């Protein structure tokens, strides 16, 4: 992977 | 929600320093957020250091991981840094802050503790003297008269001057002290005010040097 | 690993200009990016969060913008409460600060008000004799502080200190402390500092003699 995951927000 | 630093202001080289910051206004051991220690040598850039999660989670800046150590204290709502084997590099501004805003991680800092001054040095503490800078008829211009207090002799940085306990800030100068040949620092604050308050008003700077757990209320009185 | 490229390192400009700072990401952090704002002795304070959100109670003269590797801040109206060093920083990994730009304003030419303070009954009671110039409230920065003892131009037993630019007006002040022991002290007679300034037609001094 190159192009980042995305981080969780919090409910 | 307040953070407030507690640490000495002198470190030994090689020696380990240790700083503890107290939370008020939420809990440490709430999962909603992260809590981070972040330094600040004297004229560069912050330098993020460690982040520690309620769960014993820990984040490190990779070139300072081998040195520190950073845990939380659920009962008392700290939580501490340590840093192992200083040098004269780590010299600088500790601050404690919350993290873990919005994302399930740490995002944004806010909000920061005060920060506490950390001097790597083999020299010893030494308080400050503090002595009047007197208004005069040679420290006026034009029903302007100037005063002050010069803060001289002591170690290490920093001290921190107030007039009349915080009431009097509007025309405050609090100069960057001065490294003197003695390696011990000195600095002046000053303050603008009407001549027609020197017969009035009681003028008083509040020279605190909390390294040495020292301070000095200091009346200037006129010439 | 992620490294965060702040540019420029400091800037100037006048009250009302806008004044532009960049940061670039080494790395792609989608808009885990965030700019703060520190003045001195004073911790920073965050002012925009994910690259364009503008935090509460910031005025909306700061704005941000950017995406992946590209960032920037802007402050569209520079006021001199904003004189204040800024920080970008990232948390696509871990946390990375950029090297920060101290920004400073330009002004009119402003005079200095010159006091001299002779020392303390106190300090000369412990053996040291400070004397003290002050420089209040001056623009530019640049300014020529002359020690004169009896009229004799001194030389390596002074020492200068420069506050940071005004919040309010944006001028400098310096003090200037001639450093001798109680016995050198009672050898002279007239102490004066003599102040060169680019407000001044010409320099100023103020003096005054030992025990009078």
């Amino acid at each position: 992977l190159r192009k980042p995951k995305h981080k969780k927000l919090k409910q | 929600l307040q953070l407030q630093e507690s640490g000495p202001g002198l470190v030994k080289p090689s020696e380990t320093l240790s700083l503890t910051c107290s939370v008020s206004g939420e809990s440490i051991s709430n999962s909603a957020y992260y809590w981070a220690w972040i330094r600040q040598p004297p004229g560069k850039a912050l330098e993020w250091i460690a982040t520690v999660y309620y769960t014993g989670r820990t984040y490190h800046n990779p070139s300072l991981k081998s040195r520190v150590a950073i845990s939380m204290d659920t009962s008392k709502n700290q939580f501490s840094l340590k840093l192992r084997s200083v040098t004269a590099a780590d010299t600088a501004v500790y601050y404690c802050a919350r993290t873990g805003i919005v994302v399930t991680t740490p995002d944004w800092f806010d909000p920061w503790g005060p920060g506490a001054l950390v001097t790597v040095s083999a020299a010893s503490t030494k308080g400050p003297s503090v002595f009047p800078l007197a208004p005069s008829s040679k420290s006026t211009s034009g029903g302007t008269a100037a005063l002050g207090c010069l803060v001289k002799d002591y170690f290490p940085e920093p001290v921190t001057v107030s007039w009349n306990s915080g009431a009097l800030t509007s025309g405050v100068h609090t100069f960057p002290a001065v490294l003197q040949s003695s390696g011990l620092y000195s600095l002046s604050s000053v303050v603008t005010v009407p001549s027609s308050s020197l017969g009035t008003q009681t003028y008083i700077c509040n020279v605190n040097h909390k390294p040495s757990n020292t301070k000095v209320d200091k009346k200037v009185e006129p010439k | 690993d992620i490294q965060m490229t702040q540019s420029p390192s400091s800037l100037s400009a006048s009250v009302g200009d806008r004044v532009t700072i960049t940061c670039q990401a080494s790395q792609d952090i989608r808009n885990y990016l965030n700019w703060y704002q520190q003045r001195p002795g004073k911790a920073p304070k965050l002012l925009i969060f994910d690259a364009s959100n503008l935090e509460t109670g910031v005025p909306s003269r700061f704005s941000g913008s950017g995406s992946g590797t590209h960032f920037t801040f802007t402050i569209s109206s520079l006021q001199p409460e904003d004189i204040a060093t800024y920080y970008c920083q990232q948390y696509g990994e871990l946390i990375t600060f950029g090297g920060g730009t101290n920004v400073q304003m330009k002004r009119t030419v402003a005079a200095p008000s010159v006091f001299i303070f002779p020392p303390s009954d106190e300090q000369l009671k412990s053996g040291t004799a400070s004397v003290v110039c002050l420089l209040n409230n001056f623009y530019p920065r640049e300014a020529k502080v002359q020690w004169k003892v009896d009229n004799a131009l001194q030389s390596g037993n002074s020492q200068e200190s420069v506050t940071e630019q005004d919040s309010k007006d944006s001028t400098y002040s310096l003090s200037s402390t001639l450093t001798l022991s109680k016995a050198d002290y009672e050898k002279h007679k007239v102490y004066a500092c003599e102040v060169t300034h680019q407000g001044l037609s010409s320099p100023v001094t103020k003096s005054f003699n030992r025990g009078e």
